[PDB]
């Protein structure tokens, strides 16, 4: 019932909402799998990469402030708990 | 002295004086030696 | 379908071990974490940019399908060789045994003498000999060796 | 930082200024018009001029070509982090 | 009723402060002495981190089927004691103090009503 | 006296100056001229409260012009991220206090 | 005289040795660490010797007593570097699983008090479980953690 | 809500008595040392000169 | 710390190491000569004293063999230098085969000339 | 973030560099490490383990709270098998902490007599004494001075006077009584500090 408990909100999304959609399920199952947030932030970065080719900059934190050049409609802003789940990526 | 010909020469010097100066030591331990033997006798 | 083809076995058994690791869940697909999941628990290399590299190199990627199992395959083929240096008294024996050895005597000590300004010039070498030879034998052995000098 | 460029230019013949030109009009074309078509059109345009027409330039951050030159009119050389190839065909 | 358990919380001896986690990560309440919403965010994020971390780590690190964490309590430095309990869907973090503590805390109490008591006379001073 | 006056209050109260560098991966030349702007830019920006988003903008806007057209710097009190970046196109700095700076080149 | 001479040398050797120990009673761990590594001409012998791998019953003897107390599954030493210096389970997997399991929680949670105030560090961490509870001690140099069933 | 405050709290300050009846991390006699320590007189031979 | 000049001796690359070795026993004996000035006490000499003692005669083995791994350290530069230099060997005889090769093509001269300028 | 940050003011000001050098233990095997800051950990390890099984019992004594009636109620004992042949005589309170209190055995009944040790019970650990010390004969009276916790005066059979100090970690006493002393004959039944 833990992840009916998280309910992860996506605070700014740009990006499908099929792709969005299946961002959320991988956001859930990297914080249960991953011991440490540093784990998380790679978990996310070698699954969005497999699953989508490119270069993917990946960045969880407690307080953090952010302004990235990423390519139109690859970037989906979500937050889960404390930590920020934010992928974009640049060409 | 850790810290050519010259370095050989100017660390023979450094040696010899510190021969000269290891040998006046060996003439107070042996006094010291005797004399810890006179008191016992 | 083979056609009379040798080859390792010992990688190509390494590739199945950590294959079906990570793979045991017989999903029959591959995803590019899986890949690094291997990695990831032994602890190979140290990010995952290795493995990636490598691998991209291959070709290209996606997300996940089953072709992944190449990054194994090949991963075998990336471990390379290894050289490092152990002790300092082995090569010191090496010195003196000329014939790359352990074994023969007396020339080794000769070979000392040459230019030699120490103590016993001759006599001190032969009495040297005779305590690293434990065994009687006129010789000192590598095992001999390092007990005299340890 | 272009460790490695390769010069294939007459040298002492009076037209060391090719080289020279080609180094210059790079620098000053390509932080002006901040764009790899712009940048070609550019070049190519200034080198048609001063030593006449048949003159192909292609400007890529990177990619990989293969074509034939006249002998002496072929130079390739990196523009800050920006590559550009210049070479003169008919 | 609610507001009651906040003061019982404070009477206690050797309790500083006391902050209530919803499921998200909502303060819900804390104490007035420590920092408001600024503080109980900083300490939601690194309590629901330790808590669910602690909470899957038993479960299938140790190898314990049926195993969950009741209570943690991390002692540090000086009087820091902070004690977590996790109730229905809200975990809260208190934070209680050793006996040196506490009297370090009711000396300085003195000392800043002392402080005052000098600053009126002064103004009274002023006045005259 | 000395350290075992010193406070962590006390320390963030005393030197708001004080520089701290705990990654470098950049050309030092590159570094100092990078160090100066951003330390200056944040000052100017910081107004009555700090503005993540505005420090942000202002360092985002300086770096494109300053060096190349696709720069991103991410500062944040804490976080955990994993970058691809170009060699020697990375610089990571931390203000004095809770301020995590990140500023790579993409 | 050869025997006569090697006797000679292995006396010299043994009061090298003492010099601190100054003989008398077999005494001291640190005392014997210290004579072997500086010196490993000589090694044994010289008095009773007490009992032998017992060089200091205090912290040695502490971590026995708690074992060895009612209701106590075992305390296991964690290495700074994520190793067992000791291991005292009943299993080998719950050793090895609190081996490499139980210091990354005490890390994080050390973290977690951490951010709260910087000068304060973790001195003792304790985690209660349903069915047992779970005491961590954290010290740069090495990590004391004890698993006691609640009673 | 309001079931679960109360209770959590009275978790709480269980926890709170049993802390607070004694330190336990106190250190008797922690940091100061011996102090006043006999010390016997003694007298070194450093050398002898004789004639 | 060691010094030593790296030229070409005769043409041929050598750096100044058997001296520094020659050099560094002479350090060495001195430190041999030090412990003979004892007059082994009596009314005698204590250079033997040290000769019986076959932790000494180890640690000149030591020395030695420190002298031999920092010469291995000069060599690698030394080769690498010598290896991009080689492709330019001693004499000018290569020089006037080389001339006769060179033929008809004026672009040849330039080729070899540009190659010396990244030489230089 | 700190951690750098004060590592930079520690450089600014070169005063009272920290000191506890890293010589440590090391000795590879057979007892690496295993001593001072870890020995504090051992010893809060070792109470926070006793605390929870008396957990129950500590919980009473910090506030059971027990019209002429009086009720006693005893809540710990401590005592040595070793140790018992020894009577338990003198007692005595550290004035600077209520919780260490310290009783010297003795050997009682005149015709039979043996060493007596002095065992030091501070209230948070009760399953061993937090100082043992060892008598040539029983220990008549204990006493500790008012103005230092640390001193500690110790009467025992032959008249011998020892005087012994808690902070020193050898535990030999750091006084004694002599003939030429002038030390009295027969049992020191009591002895007090000024």
């Amino acid at each position: 019932s833990h992840l009916d408990k998280v309910q992860p909100v996506i605070k700014n999304s740009d990006m499908s909402v099929e792709m969005q959609k299946e961002v959320e399920e991988v956001a859930k199952k990297a914080i249960d799998y991953c011991n440490t947030d540093k784990e998380i932030a790679t978990f996310i970065k070698d699954d969005f990469r497999s699953r989508y080719h490119g270069t993917w900059h990946c960045i969880v934190g407690r307080n953090f402030g952010s302004f990235v050049t990423f390519e139109r409609s690859y970037y989906i802003y979500l937050y889960v708990g404390q930590l920020a789940i934010l992928l974009f990526k640049t060409g | 002295h850790l810290p050519l010909d010259s370095f050989v020469q100017l660390q023979e010097e450094y040696i010899n004086s510190k021969t000269d100066f290891l040998t006046s030591k060996n003439v107070e331990v042996e006094r010291a030696v005797d004399d810890l033997l006179q008191t016992i006798m | 379908m083979a056609s009379e083809v040798m080859n390792l076995s010992e990688e190509d058994i390494q590739f199945c071990q950590k294959a079906f690791s990570d793979y045991d869940e017989d999903g029959l697909g591959a995803i590019k974490v899986s890949d690094l999941k291997l990695a990831l628990e032994n602890i190979g290399c140290s990010l995952s940019e290795n493995d990636l590299f490598k691998m991209i190199s291959e070709v290209d990627e996606k997300n996940t399908g089953l072709i992944k199992f190449s990054d194994f395959l090949n991963i075998y083929y990336k471990q390379k060789y290894a050289n490092l240096g152990d002790d300092d008294q082995d090569l010191v024996d090496a010195f003196v045994a000329m014939g790359g050895n352990a074994d023969t005597t007396g020339s080794v000590d000769a070979n000392r003498l040459i230019q030699i300004v120490k103590e016993e010039f001759e006599m001190t070498i032969d009495i040297v000999g005779l305590i690293r030879e434990i065994d009687k034998d006129g010789s000192g052995e590598i095992e001999y060796e390092e007990f005299k000098l340890l | 930082h272009a460790n490695e460029q390769i010069i294939d230019m007459p040298e002492n013949s009076e037209m060391k200024s090719m080289k020279n030109d080609a180094f210059s009009q790079a620098k000053f074309a390509v932080e002006n018009y901040k764009f790899e078509n712009k940048i070609s059109s550019h070049i190519k345009k200034f080198f048609d001029e001063k030593y006449g027409p048949n003159w192909h330039c292609v400007v890529g951050k990177h990619f990989n070509a293969y074509v034939s030159y006249d002998s002496k009119n072929f130079i390739f050389f990196y523009e800050g982090q920006l590559a550009i190839l210049l070479y003169r065909k008919g | 009723n609610a507001d009651d358990q906040l003061k019982q919380l404070s009477a206690l001896e050797g309790a500083n402060g006391y902050v209530i986690f919803n499921e998200s990560g909502i303060p819900l309440k804390r104490h007035e002495k420590s920092i408001s919403h600024e503080k109980a965010v900083h300490i939601a994020a690194l309590v629901s981190d330790l808590w669910n971390v602690s909470k899957k780590v038993i479960q299938r690190d140790l190898k314990t089927p049926e195993n969950d964490i009741e209570v943690i309590r991390l002692r540090t430095k000086h009087s820091y004691e902070y004690i977590i309990t996790q109730s229905g869907d809200f975990t809260m973090l208190a934070i209680q103090l050793c006996g040196k503590a506490i009297e370090e805390a009711k000396k300085a109490a003195a000392a800043a009503a002392a402080a005052a008591v000098v600053q009126e006379e002064n103004k009274e001073k002023e006045k005259k | 006296k000395a350290v075992t006056d010193m406070d962590i209050n006390e320390l963030r109260k005393l030197m708001i100056g004080k520089a701290i560098i705990n990654s470098s991966d950049m050309q030092g030349d590159l570094l100092q001229e990078a160090q100066d702007v951003i330390q200056s830019g944040i000052e100017n920006n910081s107004a009555p409260v700090l503005n993540i988003e505005a420090a942000c903008k202002y360092i985002k806007e300086n770096l494109d012009k300053k060096f190349g057209p696709t720069w991103q710097c991410i500062i944040g009190e804490g976080y955990a991220y994993d970058v691809t970046v170009q060699n020697n196109t990375l610089l990571f700095m931390f203000y004095n206090g809770n301020l995590a700076v990140l500023i790579f080149k993409s | 005289i050869y025997k006569t001479s090697k006797e000679i040398q292995k006396s010299d050797q043994r009061i090298i040795q003492q010099r601190v120990e100054n003989s008398i009673i077999n005494n001291q761990i640190y005392q014997k660490s210290l004579k072997r590594k500086t010196s490993k001409r000589k090694v044994r012998h010289q008095a009773n010797k007490k009992n032998f791998q017992k060089e200091m019953s205090e912290v040695e003897d502490t971590l026995n007593r708690i074992k060895t107390h009612k209701t106590v599954l075992g305390y296991l030493i964690v290495n700074s570097e994520g190793g067992v210096v000791r291991g005292a389970f009943k299993d080998e997997e719950e050793s090895k699983n609190i081996a490499n399991s139980i210091p990354l929680l005490t890390k994080k949670a050390r973290s977690v008090v951490r951010d709260l105030d910087p000068t304060n560090d973790l001195v003792f961490l304790r985690i209660q479980t349903k069915l047992n509870e779970i005491m961590v001690a954290p010290d740069d140099e090495f990590s004391l953690i004890v698993i006691q069933t609640k009673g | 809500f309001p079931q679960a405050v109360k209770d959590l709290k009275e978790g709480v300050e269980k926890c709170i008595y049993q802390n607070n009846q004694i330190d336990l991390l106190e250190e008797y006699f922690e940091g100061e040392t011996s102090e006043h320590v006999v010390e016997n007189l003694s007298s070194k031979t450093l050398m002898l000169f004789k004639d | 710390f060691f010094q030593v000049e790296v030229q070409l001796n005769g043409d041929k690359v050598t750096l100044n190491l058997q001296e520094i070795q020659k050099s560094i026993n002479r350090a060495a004996t001195a430190v041999l000569r030090c412990s003979k000035h004892l007059y082994n006490w009596d009314q005698a000499t204590f250079y033997d004293m040290i000769a019986c003692d076959k932790e000494i005669v180890k640690v000149i083995l030591l020395l030695t063999g420190s002298i031999q791994g920092t010469k291995n350290k000069v060599n690698e530069f030394l080769s690498g230098f010598t290896k991009f230099e080689w492709l330019c060997k001693e004499s000018i005889q290569e020089s006037i085969k080389k001339f006769s090769k060179n033929g008809p093509t004026l672009q040849n001269y330039e080729d070899q000339l540009k190659k010396f300028s990244q030489i230089e | 973030i700190f951690d750098a940050y004060y590592a930079e003011i520690m450089k600014d000001h070169q005063i009272e560099n920290k000191k506890k050098k890293e010589v440590d233990q090391d000795k590879k095997q057979d007892q690496s490490m295993y001593s001072t800051s870890f020995k504090r950990c051992c010893k809060i390890m070792e109470r926070m383990v006793v605390q929870n099984d008396q957990e129950d019992k500590y919980h009473d004594y910090r506030y059971y709270w027990s019209k002429n009636e009086g009720h006693l109620l005893p809540i710990w004992r401590f005592s040595n098998e070793k140790q018992r042949k020894k009577n338990v005589t003198s007692i005595c309170w550290n004035p600077l902490y209520p919780d260490l209190f310290a009783v010297s055995l003795g050997s009682y009944d005149f015709t039979k007599q043996r060493m007596g040790l002095i065992c030091l019970y501070s209230l948070k650990n009760t399953t061993h004494p937090e100082y043992a010390f060892n008598c040539e004969a029983g220990v008549m009276c204990l006493d500790f001075h008012p103005k230092s916790a640390a001193l500690l005066a110790v009467g025992l059979y032959d008249g011998t006077v020892l005087v012994y100090d808690i902070r020193n970690k050898h535990k030999k006493p750091i006084y004694q009584s002599t003939v030429r002393n002038q030390k009295h004959t027969d049992p020191v039944w009591q002895v007090k500090w000024n």
